[PDB]
């Protein structure tokens, strides 16, 4: 059954990561943006005020995909 | 009977995928990027309910 079991796994995350990334698309669409990289300090902010960091967001994009 | 109740169970998956699009809607037409305009109302809920339910109206007054 597992192999079954695994063709309803993998449909199954990609429905449900599929939904996330909508939701991520319109929350970065809608929203200011900001990047960096790994050269960051231990903690300062960036050269536009009030911006909201999300790198992370598109990090685990690359990650699992 | 208890597999009454039972039965619709397997509905409970399907319509939460729905309320996940339903937010994503709803966020764009929020206009949170610029300054928000305060005690200003809009919806766009009445679309969404008449997007889904004219088509089947449409049918059944066909089928009539
Ligand atoms: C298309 C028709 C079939 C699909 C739709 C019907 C099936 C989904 C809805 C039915 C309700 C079941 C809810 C989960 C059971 C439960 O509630 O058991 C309760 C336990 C407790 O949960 P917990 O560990 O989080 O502890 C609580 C922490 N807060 O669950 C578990 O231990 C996890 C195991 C989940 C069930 C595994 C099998 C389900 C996937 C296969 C079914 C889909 C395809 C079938 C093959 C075609
Ligand atoms: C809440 C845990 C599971 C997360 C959501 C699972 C996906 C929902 C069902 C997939 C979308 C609808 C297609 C199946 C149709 C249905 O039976 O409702
Ligand atoms: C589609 C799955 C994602 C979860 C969104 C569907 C259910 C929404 C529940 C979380 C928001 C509502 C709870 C916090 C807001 C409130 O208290 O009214
Ligand atoms: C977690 C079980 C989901 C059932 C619906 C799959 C399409």
């Amino acid at each position: 059954p597992g192999f079954h079991l695994n063709n309803l796994f993998i449909q199954l995350s990609l429905q449900m990561f599929m939904l996330t990334l909508v939701n991520l698309s319109s929350l970065a669409h809608e929203s200011i943006m900001c990047i960096y990289d790994r050269n960051k300090p231990k903690t300062d902010v960036l050269v536009p005020i009030g911006c909201y960091n999300f790198q992370p967001a598109v990090d685990w994009v690359r990650r699992y995909t | 009977a208890h597999r009454t109740n039972l039965i619709m169970a397997e509905i409970i998956p399907c319509a939460i995928y729905a309320a996940g699009c339903f937010i994503a809607f709803t966020f764009i037409n929020a206009q949170t990027g610029v300054k928000t305009t305060d005690d200003d109302r809009v919806n766009s809920v009445l679309r969404i309910i008449i997007c889904t339910l004219a088509p089947i109206a449409v049918n059944l007054g066909v089928l009539f």
